[PDB]
């Protein structure tokens, strides 16, 4: 049954799509998400590993025989018209070539052609990093043909369009897979109108890592500056030095809290928290710089007021902060 | 202190070969350019030969094809195979070593210098 | 000359041979016999949850179209003819950007025996994915898998199997450790069948059992955290009146534990939960922070601001009934916690 | 309908010599370019480069590829572009670049029935900048992209922007996290090397840097830490271990800000505009600690032996001058660099 | 010309799928290495980068030509039309033949059939390093050259010239290390498929010490000494003798934290972790010394040496400069 | 039948042509004439001892098998034609990872003149080696080489030679500099011979001379070390009764110099000796080390542990120390004398 394949390619022009003067080819795509890698917030990327299938009807590949399917290697891919599907928001997309070209090609007797290849895509996701790190994102994965317009190639999803694996073995460290969408749109560029498929992966961040690294050390050092209100007056080197190392540590914690972020030019919800955590550290030494001056040179009962007001005004802030970024 | 001790020969028949050597001590010159020079009486220092780290022989245009420089990177030395000695080659031969900044032909680029070896070609 | 007869054999094997068709296409399944020789189990990356491995990926099957009757029984051939003969499309299921080496030639060998049995082997560098559960970091153990099967052929066309009693198939080189953080405690191989959307595929599995060597984090994290809690409990043994001196203990040792709480998370991927090392730091931060709440309590009841003189018995201060108990409670409760910690997680 | 197109493409490529330019002995071929920018990925000050992903298209007219009977625009497969003449246009700023190859190599060939050829490419190039960081981070940056033919001079090939002000699209949709694209220009000119006069196009940009990051990162901490060095003027001069511990810990914190910023920036041989500010705020911290040593010298060294020879007068002087001298330092700074 | 017909006679029916003497004796492939440089020897990645001129001599009777007295130095693209051995490197992580301005190969045919096939290979070979004596240790980095598809029944390896095969080792000046010796070992190894020939070029990388003194040791000495200023300060200065020991246990931490950034995650105690934990004890005991003094005078006050307060300081001014000098004498003679 | 004439010329040149044979293989040497246009002398990496350069690497030789007679005197051909013609196998003797660009087409031009004289340029990005002598760091200079020659063809087969008076055959474009840290002072063009294991080869050589601008290390290293020594010399001007305050000067400025002495040798090869910056820090560390041993001496002779109240004249108070009245002058002087010998030893060479 080598004779079936040789007659299938004799007189076959792989430069020409099927129905080149007749119809737009209908391609039923199908995607199996193997894993979603680390959403790199610095480069605004995410890695995705997929098995990507395409079915189209090629009338030139019909054959009248008994076998009814031709389960083939990747040795036939270079001899058949394959659609020029590119991922529109990819940055470093690579097919797999170990140990063989990981491609699959199956031809039925009516001309339908299944084509599946394994791909890793470092796609682009413009992370709107407001409400950091309590943000939700819908990272897109768009693809279309490159040279063939709407009048020549039309894509379409199937009834089992995007299939999801186990979701436990994924490399989503900070995020959590909460949803999945798809859509169909026609963009308008210079070289025609192209039918662009799009898969939106709804991602929400867990907020377990930044609590341990940022929020818990920033709260337990604002409380560290509250120790000085119980240390008495006229303990002048100890009241002072407790209120500078607490400032020195806020300089260290604000610096390290911006390492995972890119160089965004606005105020995130973490940057609102740390900047307020400067102020309760700032207004603890200016409190003693007031109380040391106006006693040696009411105001004398300021430590009776500051032991109540500063634990109140910080816990009142967390009532305003943690509600306006989780509710309302 | 870095000492570029030399050796070789003093007198030779016109038409006889000679081998002038230069051992080094105090610094590993396996990354420097070790070169030879020539100073005639009443004349400036003239370049003769140089070998880089990558065994690349840079010869002077008046002395090309006659002399053959050869380094020994293990013993930290440099040799100069004098061959075909005309009587116009009677001078003092110096052993230099340096990085060659504005150099490899210019004598002002070599920081370490030898003492000198009077080579007399008699006819 | 002499090698003309061997060219006549090799050209006769390829006349009419179609490399696009499976051997026994309408007769039987293709029973591919795999074998793995791990030359070096390379370094495992926690930040990527992957591991490098350098194998001699052997696989063998029977092809009834490559029979020959020549002067010798085994054609130990070049790697060029392997691209003209059907080779199974084995791919790694949890694979990543892995490398087939091409120095100085493509590292492949193909050996045709006189009955048509092939020995197509490859020297790969597989970077497989290892899903890690870091809840017991660093006192844990992993089972990093290799999973390889065919890509275009289901269980009805190509069936994989191991050679030589499968636990003896995947063998590692004894001088090929290449692990500086982990410890390979043997492997466990198994077959399997994966229900995909295009059919049922035969999958060979191999689970490498790893275990993390604790000794790096004892030196760099556990000892600077213990020697800070001991350091913050030095301040109990001082007098009550050294308020500019005992404050420097209770503020620096909070800065020290804050510094250690940052540079200990850099040895991990940014997971969204507390590891077993973070529960050690958060409790060692509690003994340090309670060593200053103790001093703020002692300074709340100190009445005289001058210390004791070396000639008197003026009213001098007492020796702080809180502090005489805190020199027994704080060194003991930190000793009780280490027996709770190091016996729960060391098993 | 189907075999007629197959026999038409087979005779366009029959006897087609791809080593020869269209009109090889005659007039120069006119190549018109068109860029659709997808995104600018990263603009690195350390490596002095930017990563640019774009849809790079070229129109030219090849009279050999002129089919007659088919009333279509034959979009061929991208493998025929290895069997056609395409221009050898390069990028002079290019460090590292690659044509994307998923799922095939992203090219297109759209033959037109008068011989016009469209040749699209999806290129991700890492082109180099030359950044003048004297006004960093309050600067504007010019980073170009020099497109040029390599082997064919201006006698053989000519370049033009199709729609000379609308040739490069998608600039307004670029979302950079740190910069802000002000404008872009399109220049068509000719450069002269030792081998001939070559046509050269150049897409340029004006990258204005945003300072929403640098306030919360460097400026606003360096303001508050400098103000906390001024707490030692409302503290009594008898407290030796308190007015010293302010100024000693404050020169630590003005040092650790400087030692972090050097890691994200290249080996710059001049003072930047952020090094005009961290070194400037260091002096107000360093003079607030020399102030106490001038107080602690008069009351104890010149004791037994602006207003001087008075301890409380210097403190009452410095409570007004340093909130006035530093407030003039920001007014000179934020008007010279803004 | 005459040469163009001669080369076509050599490559008419030349089957590159067949070993020279495919049914007879094994071919003797003699090797020769001219090392250009050793680029970077990284302990973090446990490897080293080697750039060399890798050459192979064998003879092939199918490529014998008469009449021409010259050695036919052909273009490098004819090496895709000849038989070349499939020699590889076991330590190879990532290697490449240099391809600027062409792929750097050479084919120098000799009139008896001897073939030179030179390559310019930059390989990144691996070394598992024994860092127990870091940074005072020697190393051993090898390069395991081996045939892949031909057993010892088919191919044989030998170094050409004996010990004068690998040259250019004396030209190498590593900034970190210092090459002591190199060895050339020829042997056979047995896998599950057959006995393969193997060559190996080993080295002995002895690490220089001048970097780590100015980086780690000499600061950590002069900071351990500045914890000894507290024994001269009077015991009444509580805020002064504490601020010495508290800043000095911070300063011994910053030396430790700024060292593990450029160093792998090995579990065992190195010779520099044994020293920095060793100097941390002399700092930590110098702060426990004050709290021992501050407890006797103020806690035991109201109610070797004696419990006199001045006697403990005068004892500690002699013991700690003696014990720390004794610590360095044990340290710098056990590892050096 | 318009362009069939030039197709007939190109097919005639490749009939009896063999691209595996040097022009004049048993006849003469092949004089290859080179030329380099440096477009941008890219950033020099100190940590790898390498540099990057972007050149138009030109070549020219005479192949007598490519003579033709047509309408044109020169065939400005495509880059595909260069793969079918013998081109010399020039490699760079110290290249680490060099890139022959091929965006969007392989950046090569081939121009066959009517008598066989070829021209063949390439756009290369050579990442070459540069052995550095970092003894005078950062006030030093380097001569980074760029050395190329044939790989297979010996001295008796292919001889390279510069065109047009070799000192002006390596020209640098004035626009592209890409040297942020260093400063290109000019190049030196020479030519040499190797003695490999296979024979003598002709080796061209271009030494690019660099000079490190020291403006970065004054801001990051020298001025934080000078302003730390001054902070250690503030403590001489305080009273001797402020032991919990003059200790804070003498110990934190050691912690400052410890931070500077560790993070100064970043982005440098770990050399086995002391750089010229290390001779500045280790002496500036000794003025801060000795500013605390000085206070340990003044504290050892302090009798009265209480400060001067103000309403009295010299109860008995402590006099101003004779060690302090000397060390207010000696330590700013001996630091300033060292700060003249240091910047005159190294800025004069
Ligand atoms: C005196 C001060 C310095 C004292 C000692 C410094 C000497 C090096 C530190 C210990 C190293 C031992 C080690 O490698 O870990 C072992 C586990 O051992 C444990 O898990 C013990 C748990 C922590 C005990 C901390 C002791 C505190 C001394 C107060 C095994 O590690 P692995 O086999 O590599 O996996
Ligand atoms: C205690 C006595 C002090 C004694 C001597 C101290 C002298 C200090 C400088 C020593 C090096 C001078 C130098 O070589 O200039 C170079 C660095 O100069 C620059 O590039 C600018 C860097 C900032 C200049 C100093 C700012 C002081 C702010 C507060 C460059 O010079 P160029 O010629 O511009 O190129
Ligand atoms: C986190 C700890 C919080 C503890 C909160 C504890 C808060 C609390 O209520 O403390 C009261 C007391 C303080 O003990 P302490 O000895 O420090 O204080 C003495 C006490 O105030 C006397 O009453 C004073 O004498 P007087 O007759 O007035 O003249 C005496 O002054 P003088 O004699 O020098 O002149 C003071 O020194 O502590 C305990 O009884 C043991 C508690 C052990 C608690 C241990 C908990 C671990
Ligand atoms: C690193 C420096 C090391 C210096 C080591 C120096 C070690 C050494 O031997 O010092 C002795 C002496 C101490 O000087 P200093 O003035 O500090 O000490 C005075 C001295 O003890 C008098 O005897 C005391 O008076 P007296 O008893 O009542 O009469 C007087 O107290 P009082 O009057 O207030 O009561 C003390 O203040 O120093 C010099 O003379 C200058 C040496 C300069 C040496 C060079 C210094 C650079
Ligand atoms: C084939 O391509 C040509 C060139 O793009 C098309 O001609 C253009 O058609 C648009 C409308 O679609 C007009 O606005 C332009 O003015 C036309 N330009 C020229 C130069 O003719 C042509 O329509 C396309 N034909 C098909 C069938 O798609």
């Amino acid at each position: 049954v080598t004779v079936i394949l040789n007659n299938l390619l004799e007189g076959y022009d792989n430069k020409l799509r099927p129905d080149i003067g007749v119809k737009p080819t209908l391609i039923h795509t199908d995607m199996y998400v193997n894993s979603i890698g680390p959403v790199n917030a610095i480069n605004m990327e995410y890695t995705i590993d997929i098995f990507f299938a395409q079915t189209w009807y090629d009338r030139r590949l019909k054959f009248n025989s008994t076998i009814k399917v031709l389960r083939l290697n990747s040795n036939m891919v270079g001899k058949i018209w394959i659609p020029d599907t590119f991922f529109r928001n990819s940055k470093k997309a690579d097919a797999h070539w170990i140990t063989t070209p990981n491609r699959m090609l199956r031809i039925w007797n009516d001309g339908r052609v299944l084509y599946t290849l394994r791909l890793t895509i470092d796609a682009e996701c413009q992370l709107q990093l407001h409400n950091f790190p309590m943000d939700e994102h819908s990272c897109p994965l768009e693809f279309s043909s490159y040279g063939y317009p709407r009048e020549e190639i039309v894509y379409q999803w199937k009834r089992s369009s995007v299939e999801v694996g186990d979701t436990r073995s994924w490399r989503l460290y900070q995020f959590s897979f909460v949803g999945l969408r798809n859509t169909t749109e026609v963009v308008k560029t210079t070289s025609g109108d192209y039918v662009v498929m799009s898969v939106y992966f709804d991602l929400s961040r867990r907020m377990g890592y930044f609590t341990i690294q940022t929020y818990i050390p920033c709260t337990l050092i604002v409380v560290l500056s509250w120790v000085s209100f119980w240390i008495n007056k006229d303990a002048v080197p100890a009241r002072t030095s407790l209120g500078i190392t607490t400032v020195l540590t806020m300089t260290t914690l604000s610096t390290i809290a911006r390492k995972s972020l890119p160089k965004v030019s606005y105020v995130t919800a973490m940057d609102l928290f740390v900047s307020v955590c400067f102020i309760f550290v700032f207004s603890a030494l200016v409190e003693y710089g007031t109380l040391h001056y106006f006693v040696s040179n009411r105001i004398a009962k300021m430590d009776s007021y500051a032991r109540i007001f500063f634990p109140t005004a910080f816990c009142l802030f967390n009532l305003v902060y943690w509600v306006s970024y989780l509710y309302l | 202190q870095v000492q570029l001790q030399e050796s070789g020969g003093g007198l030779v028949q016109a038409g006889g070969s000679l081998r002038v050597s230069c051992a080094a001590s105090g610094r590993t010159f396996t990354a420097y350019i070790m070169a030879w020079f020539r100073q005639a009486p009443g004349k400036e220092r003239e370049f003769l030969a140089a070998m880089d780290q990558g065994r690349i022989q840079y010869y002077g245009d008046s002395v090309r094809g006659r002399f053959t420089i050869s380094r020994d990177y293990a013993k930290n030395s440099v040799d100069l195979q004098l061959d075909g000695l005309r009587p116009e080659d009677t001078a003092v031969y110096y052993c230099a070593a340096g990085a060659g900044f504005w150099g490899l032909r210019t004598a002002s680029s070599y920081h370490y210098w030898g003492q000198g070896t009077q080579v007399t070609v008699s006819s | 000359d002499n090698t003309t007869v061997f060219t006549r054999i090799l050209d006769r094997l390829l006349d009419g041979y179609d490399n696009r068709l499976r051997p026994g296409l309408g007769e039987r399944v293709t029973e591919v016999k795999t074998d793995i020789f791990v030359t070096s189990f390379g370094p495992v990356s926690d930040h990527d949850m992957e591991y490098t491995i350098d194998v001699f990926f052997r696989q063998s099957w029977k092809d009834e179209r490559l029979k020959f009757k020549g002067p010798m029984t085994v054609l130990r051939l070049n790697n060029l003819m392997a691209s003209k003969i059907w080779t199974p499309d084995t791919f790694f299921h949890n694979g990543k950007k892995s490398v087939a080496h091409n120095m100085t030639m493509p590292n492949k060998l193909l050996r045709i025996t006189e009955d048509g049995t092939l020995l197509y082997t490859m020297r790969l560098t597989v970077r497989a994915e290892c899903p890690m559960h870091l809840e017991d970091f660093p006192m844990d153990a992993h089972a990093c898998p290799l999973k390889f099967g065919s890509y275009a052929y289901t269980r009805a066309e190509v069936v994989y199997e191991w050679t030589r009693e499968p636990a003896r198939s995947v063998v590692v080189a004894e001088d090929g450790s290449r692990l500086n953080q982990y410890d390979l405690l043997g492997q466990t191989v198994d077959s399997g069948i994966v229900q995909s959307s295009t059919g049922e595929y035969v999958v060979m599995t191999t689970h490498f059992h790893l275990k993390r060597k604790i000794g790096y984090f004892v030196i760099q994290t556990y000892l600077p955290c213990i020697m800070t809690v001991i350091l913050s409990q030095v301040s109990f043994w001082l007098n009550r009146e050294s308020v500019p001196a005992r404050t420097v203990f209770g503020v620096t040792t909070v800065l020290t534990m804050t510094t250690l709480s940052i540079s200990a998370r850099n040895s991990l991927p940014k997971v969204a939960y507390a590891t077993a090392m973070d529960w050690f730091i958060a409790v060692c931060y509690a003994f340090v922070f309670s060593a200053l709440i103790e001093f703020a309590t002692v300074n709340y009841f100190t009445k005289r601001g001058y210390a004791w003189d070396g000639k008197s018995v003026k009213t001098f201060n007492s020796v702080s009934k809180i502090d005489r108990l805190s020199r027994i409670a704080f060194p003991l409760l930190f000793g009780i916690f280490n027996l709770v910690y190091w016996a729960t997680y060391l098993n | 309908n189907m075999s007629f197109v197959k026999e038409t493409v087979d005779k366009l490529l029959k006897g087609y010599d791809i080593r020869l330019r269209p009109d090889f002995g005659g007039p120069p071929v006119c190549v018109g370019m068109n860029i659709d920018i997808a995104s600018i990925d990263m603009v690195s000050e350390v490596n002095m480069d930017y990563t640019l992903t774009m849809y790079f298209q070229q129109y030219w007219r090849d009279k050999r590829l002129a089919y007659s009977g088919i009333p279509l625009n034959l979009t061929l497969d991208n493998r025929v572009a290895d069997q056609l003449w395409v221009p050898d246009t390069y990028f002079l700023n290019d460090k590292k670049s690659f044509v994307h190859g998923v799922t095939v190599k992203n090219r297109m060939i759209r033959l037109h029935p008068d011989g016009t050829v469209l040749y699209g490419l999806r290129i991700t190039t890492t082109a180099a900048c030359m950044m003048d960081l004297r006004r960093y981070p309050l600067d504007e940056q010019n980073c170009t992209l020099e497109i040029e033919s390599y082997g064919y001079t201006t006698d053989d090939i000519e370049f033009y922007w199709r729609g000379g002000d609308k040739a490069v699209t998608g600039v307004e949709r670029i979302e950079l996290p740190q910069f802000s694209i002000v404008e872009h220009r399109l220049v068509s000119r000719n450069v002269v090397f030792a081998t001939g006069a070559y046509p050269r196009l150049s897409l340029s940009f004006r990258l204005k840097r945003n300072i929403g990051y640098f306030i919360l990162q460097t400026y606003m901490p360096s303001i508050l830490i400098t103000i906390l060095s001024w707490v030692s003027f409302w503290i009594n001069y008898d407290a030796s271990a308190a007015r010293v511990a302010l100024g000693i810990t404050t020169v630590l914190t003005m040092t650790t800000i400087n030692t972090h910023l050097r890691e994200t920036l290249p080996k710059i041989p001049y003072v930047k505009a952020i090094d005009m500010y961290l070194m400037g705020c260091f002096v107000f911290v360093f003079l607030a600690l020399l102030e106490y040593a001038f107080v602690n010298y008069i009351f104890f060294g010149r004791g037994p032996q602006p207003d001087l020879t008075d301890v409380n007068a210097i403190d009452r002087w410095s409570r007004i001058v340093f909130p006035f001298t530093f407030s003039l330092f920001n007014l000179v700074y934020w008007l010279y660099y803004v």
